[PDB]
C-alpha cells in the first residue's frame, strides 16, 4: 500500500514554482482551519462545560455560566455537567416513628449548582447525580417517615 | 477559460450549500405554549429567559429543548 | 405568517365523569360539550391553547362541571 502512495505522490506533475508554494499555503490554511474548528468542544445547554485547566486541575474559580469558553486543544477537556435537572425517582422502605413498614419513593430534582460546578467536578464528576441523589434521597425519606405514626 | 468558470461556479455552489445547511441547523421551533430554554453547553442554561422565539442557536452548542 | 387553523368548527366532545352525588350515589353522567374557540379572542387563544385547543380545554372541564353539579343532588 505504501508503494501505491509513493507512485501517486510521485506522479503529481512537476508544475512551475508557483503552485508548489500555493499547495504549501493551502495545507497551512487547512491545518489552521482544523485547529480553529477543534478549539470548541461538545456543548449541550444544561451543561456548564467549564474550563478544565490542564495545570492545577479543574478551574475551581472559572464557573462557566452561559457563554463561549474555548478549550485549548490537548489542554482543556469539556466537562459536560448534566446541569439539566436529572430527576431521580428513588424508593426507600421505612419503619415509621411508630415503625409501620411504610415504603415511600421520592422524585428528586437535582441540577448541579452552577456557582460551584468546577469544585463539583473535583468533587462529584460527570455522573454526579448518581453520585449524590441515589442514597441521600433514601436517607431523607427514612429520616422523615420515621418521625410519624402509620 | 470555460473550465475555470465551471470549477469556480462549482466551488461557489458547494460553499453556498454548506452555508445553507449550517444556517438551517442553527434554527429551532419551540411551539408557543412551549417557552424554550437555550441548551447552551458553553456557559449553560440561560437565566436570561430565551423562551419562545427561534433564536439563532449555534450548532454543536445549543440544542432546542422544548419546555411546555 | 403561519396559518393558524383554528377548528372553530364546534367540535363536540362527549366526555364521561363518574360522580358521587350530593347524597353520593355512584352516578355516572356523560356530557356532549359543544365548543367553538371564541372568534373575538382566537389569537390570544393560540398564544393560550393552540390548534388542539379543544382537547386542551374540554376533556376535563367537562368532568369538572359534571361532577360539581351531580354532587349537589341525591340519587
Amino acid at each position: 500500500m505504501a508503494q501505491n502512495l509513493k507512485d501517486l505522490a510521485g506522479r503529481l506533475p512537476a508544475g512551475p514554482r508557483g503552485m508548489g508554494t500555493a499547495l504549501k499555503l493551502l495545507l497551512g490554511a487547512g491545518a489552521v482551519a482544523y485547529g480553529v474548528r477543534e478549539s470548541v468542544f461538545t456543548v449541550e445547554g444544561g451543561h456548564r462545560a467549564i474550563f478544565f485547566n490542564r495545570i492545577g486541575g479543574v478551574q475551581q474559580d472559572t464557573i462557566l455560566a452561559e457563554g463561549l469558553h474555548f478549550r485549548i486543544p490537548w489542554f482543556q477537556y469539556p466537562i459536560i455537567y448534566d446541569i439539566r435537572a436529572r430527576p431521580r425517582k428513588i424508593s426507600s422502605p421505612t419503619g415509621s416513628k411508630d415503625l409501620q413498614m411504610v415504603n415511600i419513593s421520592l422524585r428528586v430534582l437535582s441540577r448541579p449548582n452552577a456557582q460551584e460546578l468546577p469544585s463539583m467536578y473535583q468533587r462529584l464528576g460527570l455522573d454526579y447525580e448518581e453520585r449524590v441523589l441515589p442514597s441521600i434521597v433514601n436517607e431523607v425519606l427514612k429520616s422523615v417517615v420515621a418521625k410519624f405514626n402509620a | 477559460m470555460a473550465a475555470k468558470v465551471f470549477e469556480s461556479i462549482g466551488k461557489f455552489g458547494l460553499a453556498l450549500a454548506v452555508a445553507g445547511g449550517v444556517v438551517n441547523s442553527a434554527l429551532y421551533n419551540v411551539d408557543a405554549g412551549h417557552r424554550a430554554v437555550i441548551f447552551d453547553r458553553f456557559r449553560g442554561v440561560q437565566d436570561i429567559v430565551v423562551g419562545e422565539g427561534t433564536h439563532f442557536l449555534i450548532p454543536w452548542v445549543q440544542k432546542p429543548i422544548i419546555f411546555d
